[PDB]
């Protein structure tokens, strides 16, 4: 997934381009939340559909 | 040959009539090219006054001139060729080698000339601050190089007279420079304004100053004394108050009329330099 | 000996090895390493970069 | 300069004419510009 | 725009729209200002050098033609000398206005004053 | 000298931006 | 090698520098 | 050019290595 982009201008045409796994995904947003009565693969998998 | 000389372009050029008398070339100061003789003799203490800072006692037997065009190249994997992008055009680097200085004969010192061409590296202190060294021009004829600057020079002396050089080859190499913009830094603005050329924000191409606000502060008041019986109730209300002022913007020229309480109340009109507009009805 | 085939989609364009693909980097993580890609197009006039 | 609730805005103003020859090819506007017009692909028509 | 000549024409200075004649007064007060003639720019002007003999004659010749050069970028400028009988050194300047691709006559110049 | 100061301390930051991608 | 090590060292130790006093 | 900047890798990795050993 695309997430960064880096370019120069003056002469030198170059323009880099930076991508990441989707993990990069499940490491955007902090959250708050409690989970009660809940497997390892479970959790994994609430994680994953959201 | 001039069996194979292409006569296109020969008859193309221009025609020089030989001068009637043996020409020495000669280094002078730039913005002194143009300068004649101003003085029968040279006086060292006033400046501008057209006397070359280096006389050549021989001339050149040959004058090279290099010229490097810098593009950049970038490789590009699996093409046929690189990538050629235009960095920058370059300089032009003049060189004269093997000029001779000779007075063994005359038992004549070449130790002035030595000393003139080293005083080149020196700075220039101009008002009370060290600047860069001279920049010169070198003239032949009716020919000149460019705006250039003394880059390298070398001496190599044969023969002395009491220890005084009188016999040296000279290699020297100038090196072509921008051209010193003579238009000053500030007309060059004022220029760059009064064409339109520069980014525009609603501002004056002149700042107005105290006299033109003075001036506009008056004629804002003749008008407005003039009109005052068809400016609207919420005009006249508050000019009939001693209290209220008018201020004019000094970089937009906006004229504001202030109440009692010193508060921006209406917009009068515009102000430039010369006239008063007032607002639309 | 190496014959490279190297071929990008990204947004709606293409770059192939040969074009303007200049460089390449990659990365196949595990634990504390992730999965990125970082590579270099020449961008004539930054029209990409645009 | 063109001042907006946004910010200060450089602004290109010429006859129209050398406006659409120096934009021909869409290669001086941005790219986003040209995706912000073509956002809405659906368009309402009425139907008689 | 008011050409060099200060004339009065009909009661006030001739002003004129076309940039051909602005350019050849130009010219005109290029050459009617000596250097030091000018107050503020005392290095405008063309170099004047009268009583002196005709050996380096082409030297003034490529002053001017590069001080006209200088200063009036909207025209080209070719500076020819020729030595007459007396005393008489004749320059010809050869200008063209590069705005326009023909020779432009002046109706001011066939009037009668 | 100071080119290659500027030279290595981008080097060192563009390998520090690398990390910032390399490590999840 | 070495020498570079070192100068390479005091470059960044001394770009350090730069940045402690660059920022309030 | 990249030789270099990784060459940089490995002088700073290793300057900071000798820190380490370096201190109490």
């Amino acid at each position: 997934l695309h997430t960064g982009t880096k370019h120069n201008a003056i002469i030198s045409d170059t323009t880099t381009f930076t991508g990441q796994s989707v993990n990069w995904v499940l490491n955007r947003r902090v959250k708050n939340t409690r989970y009660t009565g809940v497997t390892l693969k479970g959790l994994a998998a609430t994680i994953t559909r959201q | 040959s001039k069996f194979l000389k292409n006569r296109a372009v020969v008859n193309g050029l221009p025609v020089i009539k030989n001068p009637g008398k043996y020409q020495h070339c000669y280094l002078i100061e730039y913005e002194d090219s143009t300068n004649v003789k101003q003085t029968p003799t040279e006086n060292k203490n006033k400046q501008q006054q057209g006397f070359p800072v280096y006389l050549f006692m021989m001339n050149p037997e040959n004058i090279t001139y290099n010229l490097p065009i810098n593009y950049q190249e970038i490789a590009i994997p699996f093409t046929a060729k690189n990538q050629l992008n235009y960095s920058n055009g370059g300089n032009i680097v003049m060189t004269m080698s093997n000029l001779i200085l000779d007075t063994m004969d005359e038992k004549r010192s070449l130790q002035p000339l030595i000393d003139r061409l080293i005083a080149l590296r020196e700075p220039t202190v101009k008002k009370g601050l060290k600047s860069h060294p001279k920049i010169l021009a070198f003239k032949w004829g009716s020919n000149t190089f460019a705006p250039c600057v003394l880059t390298n020079i070398s001496f190599d002396v044969t023969r002395w007279i009491d220890g005084y050089p009188t016999k040296a080859r000279v290699n020297m190499s100038l090196k072509e420079i921008q051209k010193p913009s003579s238009d000053s830094k500030a007309l060059e603005e004022a220029k760059k304004k009064v064409k339109v050329e520069t980014v525009q924000n609603g501002n004056l191409k002149k700042t107005l100053s105290e006299k033109q606000l003075i001036d506009g502060v008056k004629r804002v008041t003749e008008y407005l004394k003039k009109n005052i019986s068809f400016q609207p109730r919420t005009i006249q209300n508050i000019l009939s108050d001693p209290k209220s002022v008018i201020k004019i913007d000094k970089d937009t020229g906006q004229v504001s009329l202030f109440n009692g309480n010193g508060e921006f109340a209406a917009l009068v009109g515009t102000y430039n330099g010369d006239i008063f507009s007032p607002s639309r009805q | 000996m190496q014959d490279p085939i190297i071929k990008i989609l990204i947004g709606n364009d293409t770059f192939l090895l040969g074009q303007e693909i200049i460089d390449l980097d990659f990365q196949i993580g595990e634990g504390k390493k992730q999965n990125n890609i970082n590579f270099t197009i020449f961008d004539k006039d930054g029209f990409f970069a645009d | 300069i063109v001042n907006s609730p946004t910010g200060k805005q450089l602004i290109s103003d010429a006859k129209q004419s050398i406006l659409n020859l120096i934009g021909v090819g869409d290669s001086n506007t941005e790219f986003s510009k040209t995706l912000k017009d073509c956002i809405g692909k659906v368009v309402n028509f009425s139907f008689d | 725009m008011y050409v060099y000549p200060p004339r009065i024409i009909n009661g006030t200075l001739y002003k004129s729209t076309d940039l051909a004649e602005y350019t050849r007064g130009k010219i005109l007060q290029t050459l009617s200002i000596v250097r030091g003639e000018l107050v503020a720019d005392p290095f405008f002007g063309v170099p004047l050098r009268l009583f002196s003999n005709i050996n380096d004659y082409q030297s003034d010749v490529s002053k001017i033609q590069i001080i006209l050069e200088e200063e009036i970028t909207e025209a080209q400028f070719i500076v020819t000398g020729d030595l007459k009988n007396n005393g008489i050194v004749s320059l010809t300047v050869y200008w063209a206005y590069l705005g326009t691709e023909n020779i432009e006559n002046f109706e001011i110049d066939t009037s009668n004053i | 000298p100071q080119a290659i100061a500027k030279q290595i301390a981008d080097i060192i930051n563009s390998q520090w931006q690398g990390t910032l991608t390399d490590y999840a």
